[PDB]
């Protein structure tokens, strides 16, 4: 896209930052919890070391 | 207009937003490289 | 497709977690709709900073929404901004959270239970554009139900049982056929004041209207209307608020405490 | 004491309101309105008129066929004895097909009549939904009622159609009867290991409890400020008066936060809708992705553990 | 006849008539499907 | 007079309605011939 | 903070007890005498709940899982006397704290009602919820003769109590007062969705439309069901449905055990045994 | 027959007609799927 | 003795009497819960 | 099709579309995880 | 044929059509995943 | 809304529907090649 | 520290502190009553 | 929506360009997914 | 760091801070009492 | 759009960066101690 900066003319680049930071945190929490649910990728109960 | 943001401000915000997102992606890539070295999933 | 997502995760667990994300988003939406009235908040936090800090909590305020009033009465924005208003009272103590003591005569202070906002100075209109709250003298097709006592001619008594006047007329809602106000002719100066039906206790056997809110002598200072045959939204609040102040100001014993 | 605004002391009679005019090409409203005195003491005295359009007429025909089939099978189940019909009426019902038929159409008395009653009732409910959609549209109103009705329909379809199809058996569906559908409700929980441990059953109860909480709060709130004309909620929403301010301030002083005269109805709308949305989801999860809710709760650390003061020797473990 | 439409609204009657006929048609097909002797969707 | 549609307006819609219905019935007839070839039901 | 229109309503007086001593606000909350009492009733009750969780049923079963935390009432062998703290006595103190907190909350609402000059419908409606709680932990246990009939204080353990009490009557759906209470609950939820929908659909009309009137509200449900209860009466009806549901729920549980010990379906044998059939 | 549209509104009739046809189509497809002899989603 | 300029002596007595009675009830009930000190046996 | 934005608000459409894609992305990932053949988190 | 859009609003038709098609497309994929003959995620 | 916009929308609607149906036909041809259902 | 009373008013603070101390005192006594080794009413 | 054809042509241009970019990496993802474990 | 008090109200900070510390202090004591390894009242 | 001038935005950013850096410093030291105590990978 030659002009992608024009996105900030229709979405406020303040509530977008809050939404992005909240969204990334929740997604990051979810993926960690998904891995903890897994018998292979649970790094706290795998006994290694 | 819609967001009270001028064309110059949007150019300013986009440049650093891209820079911050690029650096965030860079940390993510390093994290996944370390994760792949630790325990690959594919 | 199976019920198990991992060794521990299953579809039911994902579905309940999916609901919590939606429910969290829903509460944020509802809280945002809640804050369309009375925001930004009034606080010493704002007062001490000279308006530099707005108290809105979380979530912050939403964009203004438009209510297009019928019969081109104007468009009102819900998250609006109102002019600062000065209360008719002084604090009992200077610490934050302390209450206020109304100045002058509490009934006429317009503070506390007698406080009221300044609503629009126009009558509420029916679907056809006629004034909604009108007396029975102009709502001719309206009439009292046959099995119910006609309020006209009943005696109005105050909190102390003293006669305050007689019901000269009944004001009814034209859109929904119910009684709203009793027009009382005060037997002190012959000036007709409105008595909201919510402050009226009918005594059918004695044809008496009991008003526990205020004394008989307080009917002389009930706010009056500019036009005798219609009442604006502004005047409805003023009349109702005056009687409401009586529930706390009519007698010394009403301020409490019981013990 | 003070007027509590629970009953209307003095009612006023006006000529019956025909209704807001409908757009061109609409059927005239049927019925000459009357005035019930006792209905006017608690509410509005006028009964009627009603609008019965094409969709409402079709819903009536489909609905009667379902009810007639249900009642006929109830009467058949007591061998036509109308006296025994009245005696056993609460216990009578139209059973769904037996498990061995799966999703196929069984004979009439072996679940075939149930499918017809289920289909005709479903069609009348869907037709009634279209009717609620059109009445709101004809008056220029929004479709909040249709959305809420669709949420209730979703739960109704989950009970009798969607879940039985997912399970591959009509025998999982709800019988048409007063006590029989209560027996189904109890058996459903028993069969799938104590529905109390279904988290969407827990949520549904929270919203059903919350609906009674909100309506008690909102209903008492509006009656408390009705002396300031708080019942005229449209006016309070468009032009905030002292009734709406005192109502909001009461709840702010009580629990630290408050709604508006408009947003309290959004809380009300969502609490009621989420009752049946979570109800439908919890039903769809049961038997499809969860076999035993208590064991699911044990797996996820939700069920409490009690000291083993009483235990039974398992006779199968020998 | 023909004057039956002076007391019966043709608009309301046709919808009620067509709705009843559609319900009746669905009902009969359902009954035949329920009958093993007349179910046409078997082997 | 109950729908606000003139004789010509009703005449022209009926022409399109009949033509559209005919094409729909044509596709339906073809679909059933194919269905019969796949698995006859009588 | 306070709402932008709130300052003119913050008036001294209207307290039932305490006068000017506790008549103040903490943030948005009004405290008063019963706010102070209610807060420390609640604080002690919560702290004893946490302590009850800390000791648990026993050392091995102790858990801080919020779903599994449970403070149980005494054994029925203790009757209506006090039990040792770790054998149900903690439940008895927490119950007393809960009653103190709930009544203080209701009485604090009364003081707020007096300050605002509004009706007392809200504290009156809340008293029904308190009365239902009082039936569960006071009236029914006293009628049954033991504090051990109260429900345990745990998010999931009090569901196990409801389940087992229900199956003490073999089929609790046949409880006639339970059926009536459920009818009011379901009707209330239906009436709440209808009322919320009607208000929202009128104040938020179709795109490019003005706010509708009271005529539209009455016309809408008359067009659907042929009757409109009215803008004022729907709030009476909603209050009546919600309070009737709780009243009949209190009846349904207080007759289960104290006034009926057989299976609930057997109660309907009065109808089945009528000589008419 | 063209006068049927002087009785019934073409817009409302077309929506109702399409709605009934779609529900009828789902009904017939579901009946065929429910009948084992005509269930095409079985691999046989 | 300056405590009475911040606490109204007439409201305090009601709260004080309510507090002491509630405290006395709790102690009696705690003793009743203790078999060693339950005097009603 | 540039005219499609005459009737669809670019701000409303964009956020709704991005939310739609995210839940679809979650749905497909989770469906694959439920399938033992495509579950990449298992050993 | 083009005359249909006089009565049917294009803005409302498109959103309803897109919502209907997505639900229909989602339903068919779910039906196929349910049927063992056409479940492509079983590995066989 | 007007008469002239009706043909304008219809032309884009028909082409968009035709393109959507075209992809659908291709997908079903591929689906039939993968695993025929009749 | 005398300026803490310029921050915390002696009205709300002095009654909150006494309530917190009383609940804290009750809690500790209840904790000891619940501990068999420190229950002084055990006999 | 109060959006004239002047501003509805460059929003579409970016929207199509962004959609092509989004669809571009989707295809690469599915090619990698197909190589890892084909589903047909 | 003295400028944090030009951002945060000292009165609102102390109430939030003191309330948090008291709850945190209770929480840790409760956690220790819930573990028999650090319960100091068991014997 | 926050009422914060250019100088305060830079001044707040400077103290924020230092406070975040020191907090990150303590966190790193804590995790090094945690890793020595009981490594998790
Ligand atoms: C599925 C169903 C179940 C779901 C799970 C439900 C779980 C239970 C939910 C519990 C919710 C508790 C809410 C407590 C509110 C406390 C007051 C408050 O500040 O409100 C904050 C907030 C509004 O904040 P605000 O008033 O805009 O902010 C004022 C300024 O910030 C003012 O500035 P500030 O500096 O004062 O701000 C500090 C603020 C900070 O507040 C917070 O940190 C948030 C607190 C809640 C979290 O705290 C205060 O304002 C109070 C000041 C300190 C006093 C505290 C002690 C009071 C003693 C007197 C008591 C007398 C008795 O209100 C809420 O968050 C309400 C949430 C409602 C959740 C409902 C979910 C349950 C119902 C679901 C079903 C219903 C249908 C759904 C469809
Ligand atoms: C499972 C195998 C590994 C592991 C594999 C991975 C992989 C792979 C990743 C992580 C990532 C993260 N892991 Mg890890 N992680 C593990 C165990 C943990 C444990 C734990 C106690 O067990 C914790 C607390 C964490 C925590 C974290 C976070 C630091 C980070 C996600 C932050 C985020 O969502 O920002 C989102 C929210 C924001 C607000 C981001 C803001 C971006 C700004 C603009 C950029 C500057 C940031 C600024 C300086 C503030 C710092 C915040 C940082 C995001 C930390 N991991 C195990 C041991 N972890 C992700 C990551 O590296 O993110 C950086 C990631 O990709
Ligand atoms: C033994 C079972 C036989 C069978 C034996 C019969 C017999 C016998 C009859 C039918 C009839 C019908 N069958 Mg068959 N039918 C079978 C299986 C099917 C299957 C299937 C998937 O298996 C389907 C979809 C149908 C469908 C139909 C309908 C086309 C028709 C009922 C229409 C109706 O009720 O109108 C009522 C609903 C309305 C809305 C009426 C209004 C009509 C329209 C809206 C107005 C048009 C006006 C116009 C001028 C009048 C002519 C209309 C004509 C229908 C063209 N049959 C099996 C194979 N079927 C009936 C029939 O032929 O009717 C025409 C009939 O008598
Ligand atoms: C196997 C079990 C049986 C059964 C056995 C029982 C038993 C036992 C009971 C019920 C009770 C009820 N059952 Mg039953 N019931 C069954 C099946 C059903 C079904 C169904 C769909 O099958 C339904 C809809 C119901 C419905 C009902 C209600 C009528 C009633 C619960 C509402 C109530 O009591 O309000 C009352 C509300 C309260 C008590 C709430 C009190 C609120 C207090 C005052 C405030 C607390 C404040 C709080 C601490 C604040 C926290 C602070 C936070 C920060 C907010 N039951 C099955 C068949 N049922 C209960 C009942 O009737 O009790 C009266 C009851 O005891
Ligand atoms: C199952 C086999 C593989 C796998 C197979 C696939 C396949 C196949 C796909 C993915 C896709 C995704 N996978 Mg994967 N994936 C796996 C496991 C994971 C795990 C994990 C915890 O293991 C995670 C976190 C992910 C995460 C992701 C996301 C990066 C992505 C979904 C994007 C989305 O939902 O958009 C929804 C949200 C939005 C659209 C928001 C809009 C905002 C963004 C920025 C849109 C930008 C548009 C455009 C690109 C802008 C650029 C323009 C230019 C700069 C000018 N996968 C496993 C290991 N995965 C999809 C993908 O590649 O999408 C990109 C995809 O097709
Ligand atoms: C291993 C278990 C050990 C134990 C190990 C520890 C350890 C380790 C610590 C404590 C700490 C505390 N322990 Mg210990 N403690 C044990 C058993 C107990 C028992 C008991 C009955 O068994 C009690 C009542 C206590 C009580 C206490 C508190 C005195 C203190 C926590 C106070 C607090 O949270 O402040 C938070 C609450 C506030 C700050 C509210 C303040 C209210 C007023 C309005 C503000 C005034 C501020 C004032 C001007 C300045 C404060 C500091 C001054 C210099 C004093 N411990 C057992 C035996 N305990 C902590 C401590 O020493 O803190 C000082 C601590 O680190
Ligand atoms: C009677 C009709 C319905 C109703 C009405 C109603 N409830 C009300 C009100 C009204 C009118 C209020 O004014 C009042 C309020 O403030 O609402 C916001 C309230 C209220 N109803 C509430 C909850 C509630 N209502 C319920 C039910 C109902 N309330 C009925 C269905 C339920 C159910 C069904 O479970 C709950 C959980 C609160 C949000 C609030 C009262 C708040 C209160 O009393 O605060 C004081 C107590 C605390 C701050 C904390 C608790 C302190 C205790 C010592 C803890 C122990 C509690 C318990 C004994 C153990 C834990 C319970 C277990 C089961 C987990
Ligand atoms: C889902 C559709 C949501 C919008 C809607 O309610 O569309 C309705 C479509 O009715 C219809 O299905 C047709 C109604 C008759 C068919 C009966 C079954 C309907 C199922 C839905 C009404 O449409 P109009 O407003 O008349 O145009
Ligand atoms: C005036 O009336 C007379 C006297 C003429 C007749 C009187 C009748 C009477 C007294 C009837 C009484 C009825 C009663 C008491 C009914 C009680 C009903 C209850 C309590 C029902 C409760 C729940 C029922 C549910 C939830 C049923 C749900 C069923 C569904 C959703 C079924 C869907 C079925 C479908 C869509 C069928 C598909 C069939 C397939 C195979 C396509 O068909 C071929
Ligand atoms: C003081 C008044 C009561 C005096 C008697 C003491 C209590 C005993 C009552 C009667 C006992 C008895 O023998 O009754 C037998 C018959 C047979 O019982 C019934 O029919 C009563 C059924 C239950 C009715 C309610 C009883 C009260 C319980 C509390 C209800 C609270 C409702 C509101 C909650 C908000
Ligand atoms: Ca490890
Ligand atoms: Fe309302
Ligand atoms: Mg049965």
């Amino acid at each position: 896209s030659p002009d992608l900066w024009k996105i900030w003319l229709l979405v406020d680049p303040r509530r977008i930052l809050i939404a992005v930071f909240a969204f990334l945190t929740v997604l990051g929490l979810a993926i960690h919890m998904i891995l903890l649910s897994t018998a292979e990728f649970n790094w706290l109960e795998d006994g290694v070391p | 207009s819609m967001t009270g943001l001028t064309e110059e401000e949007a150019k300013e915000f986009h440049g650093i937003f891209t820079q911050s997102m690029t650096m965030f992606f860079g940390i993510v890539i390093i994290a996944h490289i370390l994760a792949w070295l630790w325990r690959p999933w594919l | 497709m199976s019920a198990a997502i991992t060794e521990y995760m299953d579809v039911a667990q994902l579905t309940i977690w999916a609901f919590w994300f939606f429910f969290a988003g829903l509460i944020i939406y509802l809280r945002r709709e809640d804050k369309r009235e009375g925001y930004p908040l009034d606080s010493d936090r704002t007062e001490r900073s000279g308006g530099r800090v707005k108290v809105v909590g979380f979530p912050d305020l939403a964009e203004p929404k438009t209510f297009v009033l019928p019969h081109n009465a104007g468009t009102v924005m819900a998250p609006r901004v109102e002019a600062p208003t000065s209360i008719n009272a002084t604090p009992v103590a200077p610490f934050p959270g302390a209450p206020f003591e109304p100045n002058g005569d509490p009934m006429l202070s317009g503070f506390g239970p007698s406080a009221s906002p300044d609503r629009a100075k126009h009558c509420d209109l029916t679907f056809e554009g006629l004034p909604k709250i009108v007396p029975l003298r102009v709502a001719t097709d309206f009439s009292i139900a046959e099995r119910d006592p006609d309020p006209r001619g009943m005696t109005v008594v105050g909190l102390d049982g003293e006669v305050a006047g007689t019901v000269s007329d009944v004001w009814v809602d034209r859109s929904e056929p119910q009684i709203r106000y009793l027009e009382v002719k005060v037997a002190a100066g012959g000036k007709n004041v409105l008595l909201p039906i919510g402050f009226s206790r009918f005594d059918k056997k004695a044809r008496k209207v009991k008003v526990a809110a205020i004394k008989a002598a307080h009917f002389a200072n009930v706010p009056t209307l500019a036009k005798p045959d219609q009442i604006t939204l502004y005047e409805e609040d003023k009349v109702c608020a005056y009687y409401a102040g009586g529930k706390l100001y009519a007698t010394a014993e009403r301020a409490g405490p019981l013990l | 004491p003070e007027y509590q605004n629970i009953f209307t002391t003095v009612q006023v009679r006006a000529p019956a309101y025909p209704g807001v005019p409908l757009p061109k090409g609409s059927l005239p409203r049927i019925g000459k309105p009357i005035f019930s005195y006792w209905a006017g003491k608690i509410g509005d005295a006028q009964i009627g008129p009603i609008y019965l359009g094409f969709t409402g007429t079709l819903s009536i025909i489909f609905g009667f066929m379902a009810i007639f089939i249900i009642g006929f099978n109830m009467l058949a189940s007591v061998d036509w004895n109308i006296i025994q019909f009245v005696k056993h009426f609460f216990w009578l019902g139209l059973e769904p097909p037996a498990p061995q038929y799966g999703l196929t159409i069984p004979p009439l008395s072996e679940g075939g009549w149930w499918l017809m009653a289920g289909f005709f009732l479903t069609m009348s409910i869907l037709l009634w939904w279209v009717r609620t959609y059109k009445r709101a549209e004809a008056l220029g109103m929004s479709q909040h009622l249709s959305w809420a009705f669709a949420a209730a329909i979703f739960f109704y379809l989950s009970l009798g159609f969607i879940r039985p199809v997912m399970m591959g058996s009509w025998a999982e569906a709800v019988p048409f009867g007063i006590f029989p559908h209560l027996d189904w409700t109890a058996a459903f929980s028993i069969r799938y290991g104590n529905l109390y441990y279904n988290p969407f059953h827990m949520l549904s109860i929270a919203f059903l409890y919350g609906s009674a909480l909100l309506f008690a709060m909102h209903g008492a709130t509006i009656l408390a400020v009705s002396r300031f004309g708080g019942d005229r909620e449209i006016d309070q929403i468009t032009d905030r008066g002292t009734a709406a301010e005192r109502a909001a301030i009461f709840w702010r002083w009580t629990m630290g936060f408050n709604a508006s005269m408009e947003s309290i109805h959004r809380w009300a709308w969502w609490c009621a809708v989420l009752t049946v949305i979570t109800a439908g989801i919890g039903i769809l999860l049961t038997g499809t992705v969860v076999e035993n809710w208590y064991l699911w709760a044990i797996k996820h650390g939700v069920a409490p553990a009690y000291p083993e003061v009483v235990t039974a020797v398992d006779p199968y473990a020998t | 006849m023909h004057k039956i439409w002076q007391i019966f609204d043709p608009r309301r009657t046709l919808v009620a008539l067509f709705g009843f006929l559609f319900v009746l048609g669905l009902l009969i097909h359902f009954i035949l499907l329920s009958s093993p002797a007349f179910n046409w969707l078997s082997g | 007079s109950m729908t606000g549609l003139t004789e010509q307006e009703a005449q022209e819609f009926h022409g399109i309605f009949v033509q559209s219905m005919t094409a729909f019935f044509g596709i339906v007839v073809i679909a059933h011939i194919l269905a019969w070839l796949w698995r006859p039901w009588l | 903070a306070m709402l932008s229109f709130e300052r003119k309503y913050r008036v001294r007086g209207g307290t039932l007890i305490g006068g000017d001593l506790f008549d103040f606000w903490v943030g948005p909350f009004y405290v008063g005498f019963f706010g102070v009492a209610g807060f420390f009733f609640a604080l002690l009750g919560v702290l004893l709940i946490v302590w009850g969780a800390t000791i648990g049923p026993n050392a091995e079963l102790q858990t801080y899982n919020i779903w599994q935390i449970s403070i149980a009432p005494p054994d029925l062998s203790y009757g209506l006397g006090m039990a040792p703290m770790t054998e149900g006595g903690l439940w008895q103190i927490i119950t007393i704290c809960a009653i103190g907190a709930f009544v203080s909350w209701a009485l604090r609402e009364v003081e707020i009602c007096r300050k605002l000059g509004i009706g007392f419908h809200i504290p009156f409606a809340f008293a029904f919820a308190i009365g239902a709680y009082l039936v569960l932990v006071v009236v029914r246990p006293i009628l049954m003769g033991a504090w051990g009939h109260g429900f345990p204080y745990g998010i999931l353990s009090h569901l196990d109590w409801v389940s087992n009490v229900g199956y003490q009557f073999l089929h609790f759906h046949y409880n006639p007062a339970h059926m009536l209470a459920i009818t009011f609950f379901f009707t209330n939820c239906l009436a709440l969705s209808m009322h919320g929908s009607l208000i929202l659909s009128v104040t938020n009309p179709q795109k490019g439309e003005e706010v509708k009137t009271s005529e539209h509200e009455n016309t809408f449900f008359r067009d659907i069901v042929g009757y409109s209860i009215g803008a004022l009466a729907i709030h009476r009806l909603g209050l009546f449905l919600a309070l009737s549901a709780v009243f009949w729920s209190a009846v349904c549980i207080v007759i289960s055990g104290p006034f009926w010990t057989r299976g609930w379906p057997e109660w309907w044998n009065w109808w089945l045994e009528l000589p008419l059939w």
